[PDB]
C-alpha cells in the first residue's frame, strides 16, 4: 500500500463522516468489508498535513505509523502463507 | 496535471483523420477542461427540470428534519433550475460514494428506484441534499469531471481576439521567412526532405509495432502490481476473518 | 443457411449522380434556345437571357472581326506578337528566328 | 440556379400540404366532392 | 476534398510499368464506353462522398473557410508544379532565341 | 449519397480542434462507412455471447414450430457467435419495425423483458429469428447503420500502400513546385496573403453569424413543411374517425 | 404526401407481410392507427418498378392512382374544414 | 504543442503600447521574484497540460510522428524568420566591407 491518505474535506471525499461506517471492496472477487469510522479516524492523528500529493487531495502519514501498519499487514500475510501459524492472536 | 481516476485499466488511444463534432449552437463551444482551465462564468448555463428531484428532496427532508431548506430550494428552483451545464456527478459515482461512506441499503435503493440510470446530479442538488456547501460540491463535481476528461465540456462562445495584431505579426513572419532560398536548397532536397520523408514513412508503416514494443514493459509492470495488490489484500482479509472470533473469550469468561 | 459471399457496398448504398447537373425542365438545351426565340424580349441576341448571350457570342464568331488577318496585314500586329515569337522559337528549338521574321515582314 | 431554388422551395411548400393537389387557379377542373352538400 | 494520399498512390501505381501489363491483361474483352463510364462513376462517387459527408463530418483540415481552402491549395500546387515549370522552360527558350524580354520588344521602327 | 433517416430534426454540427480517438487495437481501425465503402471481409469480426439470445430463440422456435433451425444455429454458435462487429440493428429500431409491421404487444413485451436496452442484434440473429436470409439482414443492418453515419465502424487494419512511388512523386512535386519565387513574390505579399488572411479573419470572427443567416430560410421551410404535414394528417384522421361508423347500416338493415 | 412507396423486400422493409396488420403514428400527438395489409398491398398493384428513388428503396406509383389517393385525402380534409359536410359517406 | 494562436495574440498584446501602460500600472506593489515565479508557473502549466492531455487527446495536427513534427516546425520557423534574416544582414555587411566571400579569404601570402 501507498502512504496516500485521502483528505476528509467534502471538496475531496464527499460524505466522509456523514455515517458511522466505511465500506471497501477487497481482492479480485471484490469481497465487501465494513470498518468503523473511528478505527479509520485513528489514521488522521498520524496524518501529516505539510505533505500533500496527487492534486493536493492526499496527505501522507508519519513513517513510524505507516510502517507499523505495513508490518501488521505483512505479519498477517506471512501467517496466512505459513501453516504453523497460531490459531489465535492472543 | 495529475492523472485522476480510480481505474487500473491501462488505456491507450488511436486517432482518426476526422475531428470531433457536436450539435450546432450559436452561443456555446465545446472544449477540453484541462486545456481551457475554465471558470464558473466561462461555463455555459441551462435550465433543468425539478420535480423528479424535488420529490426525493421532500422525502429526504421530511426524514432528516429540515423543511426550510426544501421550501427555500423549491422557491428558488421553480420554473426550472438554472445551473452550469457540464458540472455534474453521475448516479453511479454518487452511489459508489454513498456505499463506501456508509449509507444504508434502504437509502441506496431509494436513490436507485427514484432516479434513472442516466441522471446527472449538479452541485446545488448535492448541496441541498447533503447539507453541504455549493462551493465544495462544485469542486467535487469538477474533480470528477476531470477524472474523465475525454468528454468535452460546454463553455460560452467568445469571438477571437487580437486578430489585427496577429495578422500584422503573421505578415511579418512570412515577409522575413519566405524571402529566402531555404525551401529550394540542395540541403533541403538532400537532407530535409529525404530524412523527414523516410522517418514519416517508417512511422506510418510501423506505427503500431513501435508503440507495442514500447508499452510491453509498462503493461507487464501494471499487471504485476495489480496481481500483488490483489493477493496481499485477499490474504490479509482471510487471516483477519480467521482471527475475528478472538473477542468472545472475554464475554465467555 | 450461412452467408459466405463478400457483399460489396455498391449493392446496398447507391450514390447520387452529381457530376452532371439536373435538368428540372426535362428538355434539351437546343429546345430551350428555340423556345426562347418566340418568348417576348428573348429573340436571338436581344434581351439579357442566357440565350441572348449565346446568340451574341455566335454572332461575333460568325462575323469577321475575330478571324485571322490577311497576309497584307500580318506585319501590322502579328509579326511583332509575343505569341508569334514564342511559337516560332518553340518550333525552331535551337535557332534564332529574328532574321526569318524580318524576311517574313519583307515578304 | 434560379430554377433550382424555385423547385427547392416548391418541394418544401407543396409536397406536404394535402391542400395543394394542383394549383388553385385550376381547381375548377377537379372533380366534385361527394361529402359536401 | 479527401483521399489525397490515395490519389498519390494511384498515380504511383499508374506510373509503375508492371501495372501497365496488368492493365493490358484487364483490357481483354472491354469497351471504351465501359472504361469511360467506370471513370465517370469513380469521379461521381468521390464528389458524392464529399456532398454527403460534409453534412455531418469534419476532416482534420477543417477551417472557417471549409473546403474552399483545400481547393485553393490544390490549385496553387498545380500552378507551382506545372505552370511555373513551363514558364521557366519558356523563359530559357526566349532568352536563348531573342534575349530576356524578347517577346515584349517593340516593333522595328520605320 | 442519399441522406437516410426518418428524422425531421434539422441538425448541423460545429467542429473542434481535436480528433476522434478510439481505444488502441493492433488489428482494427475505425473509419466512416460512406467514405470507406467497406465490404464484408473488410469489416472486423468478433465473438458474441449466445445464451441470452438462444433462450429467446428456443422460445420463439417452440412457438412457431421449427426446432431444426434452433438446433443448427446453436451447434453453429456454441463457443460464441463469430460475426462482423459493426453490422447490427438496435433494440429500439427492431421494436419500431415490429410495431409498425404488426407484431403483437405480447411479442413486443417479450422482446423488451428479454433483452437489455443496449443490446445489439446482428444479421445472423435476425435471420434465424425471422426466417429470412442473412444477405437481406446484412443489407438491412448496413442501411440502418448508414442512417446514423456519425458513428465510425471498425475495419481490419491494413498497412499503407504505394509508399515508395508516393515518395517519388512527392519529391518530384517539391522539386518542381518550390524551385521558384512564388512564395516570395510581390504578388504574394500584396494579394495572396492579404486577401486570404482577411477572408480567414472575417470567417473566424463571423463564422456563426454567416451560418445562421444562411440557414434561416431552410429552417423556416422545414418548420412549415412539418406543420403542414401534421395538420393535414390530424384532420384526415379525425374525419375518418367521424365516418368510421357508416358500415353498421348494412348489418342493421 | 410523396409518391415514394417503400419496397416490401426484406432487405429494405424487414417483416412487411409477416403479420396481417400494419401500424402507423399520425400527427403531432402521434395517434395510433392500424391498417389491413391487404388494403396496403392494393397499392403495389399500381406501383411502378421502373422507377426507384432514395437509394433504390422506394418505387413510384402511377400518377392516376397516386392522384386519386391525393384527391380522396383532399376531399376528407376539406370536409373536415367545412361545417356543412355530410354526416355520412353514403 | 498547443495554443500557438494564443501565443501570437500574446505577442500582439505585448507589442501594443497601451498594454505597456497597463503593465506599468499592474507592476505597482510587485516584486521581481513574484514576476519570475509567475512566468515559470505559466510555462510549467503549458508543459503540464501537454504531458497530461497527450495521454488521451489528439490535436488536429496529430501525425505518425506526433509532437516531434510540431516542434521541428517551430524550430524551422524560428530559423527561417530570425537566423536567415541575420544571415542576410551579415552577408550584405561582408559584401560591403570586404566583398562577397571576404570572411573566407586566405591569409596574405608571404
Ligand atoms: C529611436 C528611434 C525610433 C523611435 C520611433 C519609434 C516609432 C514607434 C511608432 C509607434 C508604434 C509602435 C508599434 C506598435 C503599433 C501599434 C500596433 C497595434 O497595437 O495594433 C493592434 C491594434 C489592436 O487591435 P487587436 O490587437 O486586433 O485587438 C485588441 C483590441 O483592439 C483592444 O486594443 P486595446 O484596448 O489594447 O487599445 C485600443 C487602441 C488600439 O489602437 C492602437 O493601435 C494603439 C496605437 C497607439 C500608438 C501610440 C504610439 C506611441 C509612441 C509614439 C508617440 C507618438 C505621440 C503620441 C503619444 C500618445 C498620446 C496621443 O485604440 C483603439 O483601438 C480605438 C480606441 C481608442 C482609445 C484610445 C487609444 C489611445 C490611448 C491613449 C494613448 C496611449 C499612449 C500610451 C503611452 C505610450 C508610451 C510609450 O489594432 C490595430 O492594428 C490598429 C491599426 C494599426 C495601426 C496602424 C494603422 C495603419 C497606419 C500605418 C501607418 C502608416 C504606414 C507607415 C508610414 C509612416 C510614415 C511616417
Ligand atoms: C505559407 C505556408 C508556409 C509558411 C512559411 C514556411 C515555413 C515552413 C515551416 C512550417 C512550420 C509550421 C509551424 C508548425 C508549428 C505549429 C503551427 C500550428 O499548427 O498552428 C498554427 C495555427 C493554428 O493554431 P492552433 O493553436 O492549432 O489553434 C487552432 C484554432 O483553434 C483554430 O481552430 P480551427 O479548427 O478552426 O482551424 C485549425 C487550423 C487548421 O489548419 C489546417 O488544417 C489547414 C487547413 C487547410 C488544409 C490544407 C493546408 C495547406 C493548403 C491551404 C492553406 C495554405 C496556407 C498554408 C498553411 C500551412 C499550415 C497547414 O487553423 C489554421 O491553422 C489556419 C491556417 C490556414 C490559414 C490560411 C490563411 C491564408 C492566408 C495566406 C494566403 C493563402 C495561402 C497562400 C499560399 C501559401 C502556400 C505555402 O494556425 C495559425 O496560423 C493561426 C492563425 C491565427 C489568425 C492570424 C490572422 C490571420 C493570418 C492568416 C495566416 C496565419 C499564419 C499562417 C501562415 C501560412 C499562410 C501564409
Ligand atoms: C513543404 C510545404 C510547402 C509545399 C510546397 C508549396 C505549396 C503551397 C500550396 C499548398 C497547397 C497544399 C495542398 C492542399 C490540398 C490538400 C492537401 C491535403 O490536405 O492532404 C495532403 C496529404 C494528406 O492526405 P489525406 O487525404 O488528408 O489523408 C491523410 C491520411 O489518412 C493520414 O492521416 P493522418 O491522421 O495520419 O495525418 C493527416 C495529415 C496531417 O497533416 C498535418 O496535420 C500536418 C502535421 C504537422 C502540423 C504542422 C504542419 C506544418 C509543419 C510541419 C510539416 C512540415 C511540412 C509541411 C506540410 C504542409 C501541409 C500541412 O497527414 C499529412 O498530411 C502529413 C503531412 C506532413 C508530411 C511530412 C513529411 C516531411 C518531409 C518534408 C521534410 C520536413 C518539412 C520540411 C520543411 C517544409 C517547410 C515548408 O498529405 C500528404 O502529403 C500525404 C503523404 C503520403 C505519403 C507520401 C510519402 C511521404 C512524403 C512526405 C511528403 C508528402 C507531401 C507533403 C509535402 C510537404 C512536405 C515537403
Ligand atoms: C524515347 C526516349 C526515352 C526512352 C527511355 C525511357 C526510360 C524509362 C525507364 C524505365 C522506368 C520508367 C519509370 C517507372 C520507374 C519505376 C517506378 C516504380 O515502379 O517504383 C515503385 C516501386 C513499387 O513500390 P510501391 O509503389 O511502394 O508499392 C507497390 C509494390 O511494390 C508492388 O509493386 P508491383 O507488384 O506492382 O511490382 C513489383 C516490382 C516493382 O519493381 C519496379 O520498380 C518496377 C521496375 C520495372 C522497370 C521496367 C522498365 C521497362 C522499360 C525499360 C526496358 C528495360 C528492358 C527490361 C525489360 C523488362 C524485362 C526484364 O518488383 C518488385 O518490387 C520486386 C519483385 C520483383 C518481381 C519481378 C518484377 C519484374 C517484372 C518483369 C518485368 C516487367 C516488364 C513490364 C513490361 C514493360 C513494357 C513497357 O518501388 C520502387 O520504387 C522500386 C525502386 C525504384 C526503382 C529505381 C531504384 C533506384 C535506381 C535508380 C536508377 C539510377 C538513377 C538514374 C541514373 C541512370 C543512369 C543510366
Ligand atoms: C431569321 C429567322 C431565324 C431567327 C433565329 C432563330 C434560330 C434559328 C436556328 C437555326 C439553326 C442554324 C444553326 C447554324 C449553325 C452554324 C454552322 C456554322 O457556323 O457554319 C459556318 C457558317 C458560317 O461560316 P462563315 O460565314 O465563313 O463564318 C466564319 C466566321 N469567321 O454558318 C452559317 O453560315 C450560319 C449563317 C447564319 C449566321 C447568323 C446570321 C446573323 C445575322 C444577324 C442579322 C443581320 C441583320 C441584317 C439586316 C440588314 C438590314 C438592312
Ligand atoms: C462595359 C461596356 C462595354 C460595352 C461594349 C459592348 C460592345 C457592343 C457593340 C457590339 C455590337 C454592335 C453591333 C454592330 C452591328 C453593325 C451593323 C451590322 O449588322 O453589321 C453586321 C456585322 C457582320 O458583318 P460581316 O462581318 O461582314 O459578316 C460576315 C459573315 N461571315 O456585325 C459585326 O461585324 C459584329 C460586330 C462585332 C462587335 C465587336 C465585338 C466586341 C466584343 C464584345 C463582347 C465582349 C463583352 C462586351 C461587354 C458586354 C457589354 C454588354
Amino acid at each position: 500500500m501507498l502512504n496516500f491518505i485521502p483528505k476528509r474535506c467534502p471538496s475531496v471525499s464527499l460524505l466522509f463522516g456523514k455515517r458511522p461506517v466505511q465500506r471497501i471492496e477487497v481482492g479480485q472477487a471484490r469481497h465487501q468489508l465494513e470498518i468503523p469510522v473511528e478505527t479509520i479516524e485513528k489514521i488522521y492523528e498520524g496524518v501529516d498535513s505539510r505533505l500533500e500529493y496527487h492534486n493536493k487531495d492526499y496527505n501522507a502519514m508519519k513513517w513510524k505509523d505507516f510502517m507499523k501498519l505495513k508490518l501488521d499487514a505483512y505479519h498477517l500475510l506471512e501467517a496466512s502463507q505459513s501453516e504453523t501459524a497460531a490459531k489465535s492472536a492472543l | 496535471y495529475a492523472t485522476l481516476g480510480s481505474g487500473w485499466s491501462f488505456s491507450k488511444v488511436q486517432y482518426t483523420k476526422y475531428r470531433i463534432t457536436k450539435p450546432w449552437t450559436t452561443d456555446t463551444t465545446f472544449d477540453d477542461i484541462i486545456l481551457s482551465q475554465p471558470s464558473k462564468e466561462d461555463f455555459a448555463k441551462f435550465t433543468k427540470e425539478a420535480p423528479l428531484f424535488l420529490r426525493f428532496l421532500k422525502l429526504v427532508t421530511d426524514v432528516e428534519g429540515r423543511q426550510e431548506a426544501f421550501i427555500q430550494f423549491a422557491k428558488r428552483c421553480e420554473n426550472g433550475l438554472t445551473v452550469e451545464k457540464d458540472v455534474y456527478v453521475t448516479k453511479k459515482e454518487l452511489v459508489d460514494c454513498l456505499w463506501k461512506n456508509g449509507y444504508t441499503d434502504t437509502e441506496i435503493n431509494a436513490f436507485e428506484i427514484a432516479f434513472p440510470a442516466d441522471y446527472k446530479f449538479h452541485y446545488p442538488e448535492l448541496a441541498v441534499l447533503f447539507d453541504l456547501t455549493e462551493e465544495d460540491c462544485y469542486k467535487y463535481c469538477i474533480r470528477q469531471r476531470a477524472a474523465t476528461p475525454e468528454e468535452l465540456v460546454e463553455l460560452k462562445y467568445t469571438k477571437p481576439k487580437n486578430l489585427v495584431s496577429s495578422y500584422g505579426l503573421c505578415f511579418l513572419g512570412v515577409w522575413f521567412g519566405l524571402s529566402n532560398t531555404v525551401l529550394s536548397n540542395a540541403w533541403f532536397y538532400s537532407k530535409t526532405f529525404p530524412f523527414g520523408a523516410v522517418f514519416y514513412m517508417l512511422g506510418s508503416y510501423f506505427y503500431r509495432d513501435i508503440r507495442e514494443k514500447l508499452w510491453k514493459e509498462e503493461k507487464s509492470l501494471i499487471h504485476t502490481a495489480q496481481e500483488n495488490k490483489n493477493m496481499g489484500e485477499e490474504s490479509v482479509y482471510k487471516q483477519m476473518k480467521k482471527y475475528a472470533t478472538d473477542t468472545k473469550c472475554l464475554d465467555y469468561l | 443457411k450461412t452467408l459466405e459471399r463478400n457483399v460489396p457496398m455498391k449493392e446496398i448504398l447507391q450514390p447520387l449522380w452529381v457530376v452532371e447537373p439536373p435538368n428540372f425542365l426535362r428538355q434539351p438545351v437546343w429546345k430551350q434556345f428555340w423556345e426562347a426565340q418566340f418568348a417576348n424580349r428573348s429573340f436571338f441576341f436581344f434581351g439579357n437571357a442566357w440565350t441572348s448571350a449565346a446568340a451574341f457570342a455566335f454572332f461575333i464568331w460568325w462575323s469577321r472581326v475575330f478571324d485571322p488577318p490577311p497576309k497584307e496585314r500580318l506585319d501590322r500586329y502579328w509579326l511583332n506578337s509575343p505569341k508569334f515569337r514564342i511559337l516560332s522559337a518553340f518550333h525552331n528549338p535551337g535557332k534564332r528566328p529574328g532574321l526569318k521574321i524580318s524576311l517574313m515582314t519583307y515578304e | 440556379g434560379k430554377i433550382h431554388g424555385a423547385v427547392w422551395r416548391m418541394k418544401h411548400l407543396f409536397a406536404t400540404n394535402f391542400k395543394m393537389v394542383g394549383h388553385p387557379r385550376y381547381a375548377y377542373a377537379l372533380p366534385k366532392n361527394p361529402l359536401l352538400q | 476534398g479527401f483521399h489525397f494520399q490515395q490519389y498519390i498512390a494511384m498515380a504511383g501505381r499508374a506510373i509503375n510499368p508492371v501495372q501497365w501489363t496488368r492493365a493490358w491483361r484487364r483490357m481483354e474483352g472491354k469497351s471504351a464506353t465501359e472504361v469511360y463510364r467506370d471513370a465517370l462513376a469513380w469521379t461521381n462517387n468521390q464528389f458524392a462522398q464529399i456532398s454527403r459527408a460534409s453534412q455531418y463530418r469534419a476532416w482534420w483540415w477543417q477551417n472557417p473557410l471549409g473546403m474552399g481552402l483545400v481547393l485553393y491549395g490544390t490549385y496553387k500546387a498545380w500552378h507551382m508544379i506545372y505552370m511555373v515549370r513551363k514558364q521557366k522552360k519558356t523563359a530559357q527558350l526566349v532568352a536563348a532565341a531573342y534575349g530576356q524580354g524578347g517577346q515584349w520588344l517593340n516593333p522595328v521602327p520605320r
